[PDB]
Protein backbone atom coordinates (compact mmCIF):
# COMPACT_ATOMS: atom_id res chain seq x y z
CA UNK A 1 0.00 0.00 0.00
CA UNK A 2 2.04 3.07 -1.20
CA UNK A 3 2.20 6.29 0.23
CA UNK A 4 2.88 9.71 -1.79
CA UNK A 5 3.96 12.54 0.41
CA UNK A 6 2.90 17.18 -0.62
CA UNK A 7 0.36 18.35 -2.93
CA UNK A 8 -3.19 19.35 -3.85
CA UNK B 1 28.05 18.31 14.09
CA UNK B 2 26.59 14.97 12.43
CA UNK B 3 23.93 12.65 12.89
CA UNK B 4 24.08 9.34 11.58
CA UNK B 5 20.37 7.26 12.28
CA UNK B 6 19.13 3.76 10.95
CA UNK B 7 15.81 4.20 8.37
CA UNK B 8 14.21 0.55 8.43
CA UNK B 9 11.02 -0.61 6.26
CA UNK B 10 7.64 -0.71 8.01
CA UNK B 11 6.16 -3.63 5.72
CA UNK B 12 7.76 -6.66 3.93
CA UNK B 13 7.53 -3.84 0.71
CA UNK B 14 9.45 -1.19 1.17
CA UNK B 15 6.24 1.03 1.36
CA UNK B 16 7.70 3.23 3.61
CA UNK B 17 10.91 3.53 5.96
CA UNK B 18 10.59 5.11 9.60
CA UNK B 19 13.51 6.46 11.57
CA UNK B 20 13.38 7.42 15.12
CA UNK B 21 13.36 10.95 16.42
CA UNK B 22 14.10 11.98 19.96
CA UNK B 23 11.60 14.82 20.74
CA UNK B 24 11.66 16.65 24.18
CA UNK B 25 13.27 16.61 27.59
CA UNK B 26 13.60 13.93 28.44
CA UNK B 27 13.73 12.74 25.33
CA UNK B 28 10.52 10.90 24.39
CA UNK B 29 11.27 8.46 20.87
CA UNK B 30 8.54 8.47 17.77
CA UNK B 31 9.39 6.96 14.51
CA UNK B 32 8.52 9.03 11.56
CA UNK B 33 8.72 8.97 7.96
CA UNK B 34 11.54 11.18 6.53
CA UNK B 35 9.76 12.78 3.50
CA UNK B 36 11.93 15.21 1.35
CA UNK B 37 8.47 15.73 -0.67
CA UNK B 38 7.11 18.33 2.09
CA UNK B 39 8.69 20.59 4.84
CA UNK B 40 6.54 20.01 7.80
CA UNK B 41 7.86 17.98 11.30
CA UNK B 42 4.38 16.79 12.63
CA UNK B 43 3.53 14.01 15.08
CA UNK B 44 0.77 12.14 16.55
CA UNK B 45 0.42 13.47 20.49
CA UNK B 46 -1.70 13.81 23.48
CA UNK B 47 -3.78 16.14 21.65
CA UNK B 48 -4.95 13.63 18.60
CA UNK B 49 -8.83 13.33 18.83
CA UNK B 50 -8.81 10.07 20.49
CA UNK B 51 -10.95 7.71 18.39
CA UNK B 52 -8.00 8.43 15.42
CA UNK B 53 -5.13 7.42 17.77
CA UNK B 54 -4.63 3.63 17.09
CA UNK B 55 -1.50 1.85 17.80
CA UNK B 56 0.98 5.06 17.43
CA UNK B 57 3.71 6.12 20.24
CA UNK B 58 2.55 9.91 20.65
CA UNK B 59 4.46 12.78 22.12
CA UNK B 60 3.13 14.95 25.40
CA UNK B 61 4.32 18.21 25.45
CA UNK B 62 3.18 18.28 28.88
CA UNK B 63 6.02 16.27 29.66
CA UNK B 64 9.07 17.78 28.19
CA UNK B 65 10.59 20.59 30.42
CA UNK B 66 11.60 22.31 26.90
CA UNK B 67 8.70 22.67 24.74
CA UNK B 68 7.32 25.87 24.26
CA UNK B 69 3.65 26.52 23.01
CA UNK B 70 3.79 28.62 19.19
CA UNK B 71 1.48 31.20 20.41
CA UNK B 72 -1.45 31.25 17.73
CA UNK B 73 0.15 29.35 15.35
CA UNK B 74 -1.95 26.99 13.54
CA UNK B 75 -1.33 23.97 10.68
CA UNK B 76 -3.32 22.06 7.86
CA UNK B 77 -1.65 19.93 5.16
CA UNK B 78 -2.55 17.34 2.58
CA UNK B 79 -0.73 14.38 0.22
CA UNK B 80 -0.44 13.49 -2.92
CA UNK B 81 -2.37 9.65 -1.49
CA UNK B 82 -5.49 12.07 -0.17
CA UNK B 83 -3.88 12.10 3.49
CA UNK B 84 -4.24 15.10 5.46
CA UNK B 85 -3.84 16.51 9.18
CA UNK B 86 -3.80 19.79 11.37
CA UNK B 87 -3.33 20.93 14.57
CA UNK B 88 -1.26 23.58 16.40
CA UNK B 89 2.32 24.05 17.27
CA UNK B 90 5.03 24.24 19.85
CA UNK B 91 9.08 24.36 19.36
CA UNK B 92 10.96 21.76 21.42
CA UNK B 93 14.31 19.97 21.39
CA UNK B 94 14.48 17.51 18.75
CA UNK B 95 17.66 15.17 17.86
CA UNK B 96 18.17 12.77 15.07
CA UNK B 97 20.97 10.32 15.28
CA UNK B 98 22.92 12.45 17.96
CA UNK B 99 22.03 15.72 16.22
CA UNK B 100 20.40 17.69 18.20
CA UNK B 101 18.62 21.42 17.16
CA UNK B 102 16.89 23.07 19.96
CA UNK B 103 14.19 25.27 19.25
CA UNK B 104 12.67 23.11 16.37
CA UNK B 105 8.86 23.36 15.49
CA UNK B 106 7.30 20.20 16.05
CA UNK B 107 3.70 20.51 14.83
CA UNK B 108 1.18 18.75 16.85
CA UNK B 109 -1.91 16.65 15.33
CA UNK B 110 -5.40 17.79 16.95
CA UNK B 111 -6.30 15.51 13.89
CA UNK B 112 -4.91 12.92 11.81
CA UNK B 113 -7.16 11.58 8.31
CA UNK B 114 -7.97 7.50 8.48
CA UNK B 115 -4.76 6.51 6.45
CA UNK B 116 -3.07 7.65 9.25
CA UNK B 117 -4.73 6.22 12.36
CA UNK B 118 -4.44 3.03 10.19
CA UNK B 119 -0.99 2.52 9.63
CA UNK B 120 0.32 1.82 13.36
CA UNK B 121 4.41 2.32 12.09
CA UNK B 122 4.14 5.63 11.67
CA UNK B 123 4.15 8.21 14.31
CA UNK B 124 4.26 11.37 12.26
CA UNK B 125 6.07 12.64 9.12
CA UNK B 126 9.68 14.96 9.07
CA UNK B 127 9.50 17.24 6.10
CA UNK B 128 12.69 18.20 4.06
CA UNK B 129 12.13 19.83 0.90
CA UNK B 130 12.35 23.54 0.80
CA UNK B 131 10.83 25.65 4.00
CA UNK B 132 8.84 27.62 1.53
CA UNK B 133 6.15 24.97 1.26
CA UNK B 134 6.23 24.78 5.46
CA UNK B 135 2.18 24.73 6.37
CA UNK B 136 2.46 26.61 9.53
CA UNK B 137 0.62 30.11 9.67
CA UNK B 138 1.00 33.03 9.90
CA UNK B 139 4.59 32.70 9.74
CA UNK B 140 6.28 29.13 8.39
CA UNK B 141 8.99 27.20 10.19
CA UNK B 142 11.92 26.42 8.90
CA UNK B 143 12.64 22.72 8.39
CA UNK B 144 15.06 20.42 10.72
CA UNK B 145 17.96 20.41 8.10
CA UNK B 146 17.30 24.02 7.47
CA UNK B 147 17.61 24.76 11.37
CA UNK B 148 20.87 22.23 11.73
CA UNK B 149 22.80 23.51 8.97
CA UNK B 150 24.34 26.44 11.01
CA UNK B 151 25.76 23.74 13.15
CA UNK B 152 26.63 21.08 10.60
CA UNK B 153 29.93 19.95 9.48
CA UNK B 154 28.77 20.14 5.68
CA UNK B 155 25.64 21.18 4.72
CA UNK B 156 24.18 18.34 3.47
CA UNK B 157 22.51 15.19 4.25
CA UNK B 158 22.67 11.85 2.31
CA UNK B 159 20.39 9.12 2.10
CA UNK B 160 21.11 5.68 1.94
CA UNK B 161 17.69 3.48 1.92
CA UNK B 162 17.64 -0.21 1.57
CA UNK B 163 16.37 -2.53 -0.05
CA UNK B 164 13.91 -5.04 1.96
CA UNK B 165 16.49 -4.12 4.51
CA UNK B 166 17.71 -1.20 7.08
CA UNK B 167 19.58 2.11 5.95
CA UNK B 168 20.83 5.14 7.37
CA UNK B 169 20.18 8.93 6.79
CA UNK B 170 23.49 10.64 7.84
CA UNK B 171 23.29 14.82 8.32
CA UNK B 172 26.28 16.68 7.52
CA UNK B 173 29.09 14.23 6.30
CA UNK B 174 29.48 12.12 2.82
CA UNK B 175 30.57 8.47 3.91
CA UNK B 176 32.74 7.67 1.25
CA UNK B 177 32.64 3.56 2.03
CA UNK B 178 28.57 3.32 1.41
CA UNK B 179 29.06 3.57 -2.26
CA UNK B 180 31.27 2.93 -5.81
CA UNK B 181 33.23 5.19 -8.11
CA UNK B 182 32.33 8.42 -7.97
CA UNK B 183 28.81 11.03 -6.81
CA UNK B 184 27.44 12.69 -10.15
CA UNK B 185 25.72 16.15 -8.93
CA UNK B 186 23.03 17.67 -11.02
CA UNK B 187 21.44 21.27 -10.57
CA UNK B 188 18.11 21.74 -8.13
CA UNK B 189 15.03 23.71 -8.98
CA UNK B 190 13.80 25.22 -5.89
CA UNK B 191 10.72 27.31 -8.16
CA UNK B 192 7.60 24.54 -6.46
CA UNK B 193 9.86 24.05 -3.53
CA UNK B 194 10.90 20.27 -4.34
CA UNK B 195 14.23 18.71 -4.56
CA UNK B 196 13.32 19.07 -8.80
CA UNK B 197 15.84 18.24 -11.05
CA UNK B 198 15.66 16.77 -14.78
CA UNK B 199 17.26 13.69 -15.64
CA UNK B 200 18.75 13.20 -19.01
CA UNK B 201 17.32 10.21 -20.39
CA UNK B 202 16.74 6.33 -19.88
CA UNK B 203 17.39 2.78 -20.86
CA UNK B 204 15.61 -0.28 -20.35
CA UNK B 205 17.46 -3.69 -19.61
CA UNK B 206 20.40 -4.18 -22.16
CA UNK B 207 18.38 -1.69 -25.05
CA UNK B 208 19.70 1.96 -26.32
CA UNK B 209 19.68 5.25 -23.89
CA UNK B 210 17.12 7.88 -25.15
CA UNK B 211 18.37 11.01 -24.64
CA UNK B 212 14.92 13.00 -23.09
CA UNK B 213 15.29 15.35 -20.58
CA UNK B 214 12.52 13.95 -17.48
CA UNK B 215 11.97 17.23 -15.31
CA UNK B 216 10.76 15.55 -11.89
CA UNK B 217 11.51 14.93 -8.14
CA UNK B 218 13.47 13.32 -5.71
CA UNK B 219 10.88 11.99 -2.67
CA UNK B 220 12.25 9.71 -0.28
CA UNK B 221 8.30 10.02 0.79
CA UNK B 222 6.69 8.06 -2.22
CA UNK B 223 7.12 4.43 -2.49
CA UNK B 224 7.32 4.14 -6.49
CA UNK B 225 8.69 5.50 -9.66
CA UNK B 226 6.52 7.61 -11.61
CA UNK B 227 7.41 8.37 -14.93
CA UNK B 228 5.80 9.93 -18.16
CA UNK B 229 3.32 7.29 -19.66
CA UNK B 230 5.29 7.04 -22.77
CA UNK B 231 8.73 6.07 -20.70
CA UNK B 232 6.69 3.52 -18.73
CA UNK B 233 4.89 1.63 -21.79
CA UNK B 234 8.62 1.32 -23.29
CA UNK B 235 9.24 -0.47 -20.32
CA UNK B 236 6.36 -2.73 -19.89
CA UNK B 237 6.56 -3.61 -23.33
CA UNK B 238 9.55 -5.72 -22.56
CA UNK B 239 7.59 -7.91 -19.84
CA UNK B 240 5.87 -9.99 -21.86
CA UNK B 241 2.31 -11.31 -19.28
CA UNK B 242 2.40 -7.16 -18.24
CA UNK B 243 -0.85 -5.39 -18.71
CA UNK B 244 -2.32 -2.03 -17.66
CA UNK B 245 -5.25 -3.20 -15.03
CA UNK B 246 -7.68 -0.50 -14.57
CA UNK B 247 -8.88 -2.19 -11.48
CA UNK B 248 -6.03 -2.79 -9.30
CA UNK B 249 -4.83 0.66 -10.54
CA UNK B 250 -1.58 0.20 -13.01
CA UNK B 251 0.53 -2.43 -14.52
CA UNK B 252 0.77 -6.22 -13.19
CA UNK B 253 2.64 -8.37 -14.46
CA UNK B 254 2.91 -12.38 -13.59
CA UNK B 255 5.50 -12.51 -10.24
CA UNK B 256 7.04 -15.68 -12.08
CA UNK B 257 8.66 -13.35 -14.74
CA UNK B 258 12.21 -12.07 -14.68
CA UNK B 259 12.03 -7.84 -14.85
CA UNK B 260 14.68 -6.06 -17.06
CA UNK B 261 16.47 -3.33 -15.58
CA UNK B 262 15.79 0.39 -15.82
CA UNK B 263 18.82 2.37 -15.85
CA UNK B 264 18.19 6.57 -15.69
CA UNK B 265 20.70 9.30 -16.86
CA UNK B 266 21.73 11.78 -13.81
CA UNK B 267 24.52 14.34 -15.93
CA UNK B 268 26.82 12.01 -18.17
CA UNK B 269 25.76 8.97 -15.81
CA UNK B 270 23.39 6.67 -15.52
CA UNK B 271 21.79 4.56 -12.18
CA UNK B 272 20.86 1.18 -12.45
CA UNK B 273 17.68 0.17 -10.74
CA UNK B 274 18.18 -3.79 -11.06
CA UNK B 275 15.11 -5.49 -12.14
CA UNK B 276 13.82 -7.50 -8.66
CA UNK B 277 13.00 -3.65 -7.08
CA UNK B 278 10.87 -3.34 -9.71
CA UNK B 279 8.76 -6.01 -8.59
CA UNK B 280 6.85 -4.70 -5.68
CA UNK B 281 5.14 -7.75 -4.78
CA UNK B 282 1.65 -9.88 -5.40
CA UNK B 283 -1.19 -7.91 -5.86
CA UNK B 284 -2.56 -9.96 -2.53
CA UNK B 285 -1.24 -12.85 -0.99
CA UNK B 286 -1.19 -15.60 -2.48
CA UNK B 287 -2.02 -13.96 -5.79
CA UNK B 288 -0.11 -14.98 -9.21
CA UNK B 289 0.35 -11.06 -10.16
CA UNK B 290 2.57 -8.68 -8.74
CA UNK B 291 1.87 -5.01 -8.66
CA UNK B 292 5.00 -3.46 -11.04
CA UNK B 293 6.98 -0.47 -9.09
CA UNK B 294 7.28 1.96 -12.36
CA UNK B 295 4.09 3.45 -13.02
CA UNK B 296 2.61 6.63 -15.04
CA UNK B 297 2.81 10.13 -13.69
CA UNK B 298 -0.30 11.23 -16.14
CA UNK B 299 -2.89 11.79 -13.43
CA UNK B 300 -0.32 12.96 -10.77
CA UNK B 301 1.14 15.74 -12.62
CA UNK B 302 4.66 15.62 -11.97
CA UNK B 303 7.11 12.97 -12.55
CA UNK B 304 8.42 11.21 -8.89
CA UNK B 305 11.79 9.35 -8.58
CA UNK B 306 10.35 7.43 -5.22
CA UNK B 307 11.78 4.82 -3.35
CA UNK B 308 12.04 2.42 -6.16
CA UNK B 309 14.50 4.53 -7.60
CA UNK B 310 16.30 5.97 -4.50
CA UNK B 311 16.96 2.71 -2.87
CA UNK B 312 19.17 1.76 -5.83
CA UNK B 313 21.54 4.66 -5.33
CA UNK B 314 23.48 7.04 -2.38
CA UNK B 315 21.28 9.59 -2.97
CA UNK B 316 23.26 13.24 -1.43
CA UNK B 317 21.27 16.41 -0.65
CA UNK B 318 23.52 19.30 -1.25
CA UNK B 319 21.44 21.92 0.86
CA UNK B 320 24.46 24.99 -0.20
CA UNK B 321 22.76 28.45 -1.12
CA UNK B 322 22.48 27.17 -4.61
CA UNK B 323 21.29 23.49 -3.99
CA UNK B 324 22.13 20.49 -5.94
CA UNK B 325 21.34 16.69 -6.16
CA UNK B 326 24.14 13.98 -6.14
CA UNK B 327 23.65 9.97 -7.25
CA UNK B 328 26.39 7.45 -6.90
CA UNK B 329 25.96 3.60 -7.60
CA UNK B 330 26.19 1.46 -4.80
Amino acid sequence: TFQAFLRE
Amino acid sequence: STGSATTTPIDSLDDAYITPVQIGTPAQTLNLDFDTGSSDLWVFSSETTASEVDGQTIYTPSKSTTAKLLSGATWSISYGDGSSSSGDVYTDTVSVGGLTVTGQAVESAKKVSSSFTEDSTIDGLLGLAFSTLNTVSPTQQKTFFDNAKASLDSPVFTADLGYHAPGTYNFGFIDTTAYTGSITYTAVSTKQGFWEWTSTGYAVGSGTFKSTSIDGIADTGTTLLYLPATVVSAYWAQVSGAKSSSSVGGYVFPCSATLPSFTFGVGSARIVIPGDYIDFGPISTGSSSCFGGIQSSAGIGINIFGDVALKAAFVVFNGATTPTLGFASK
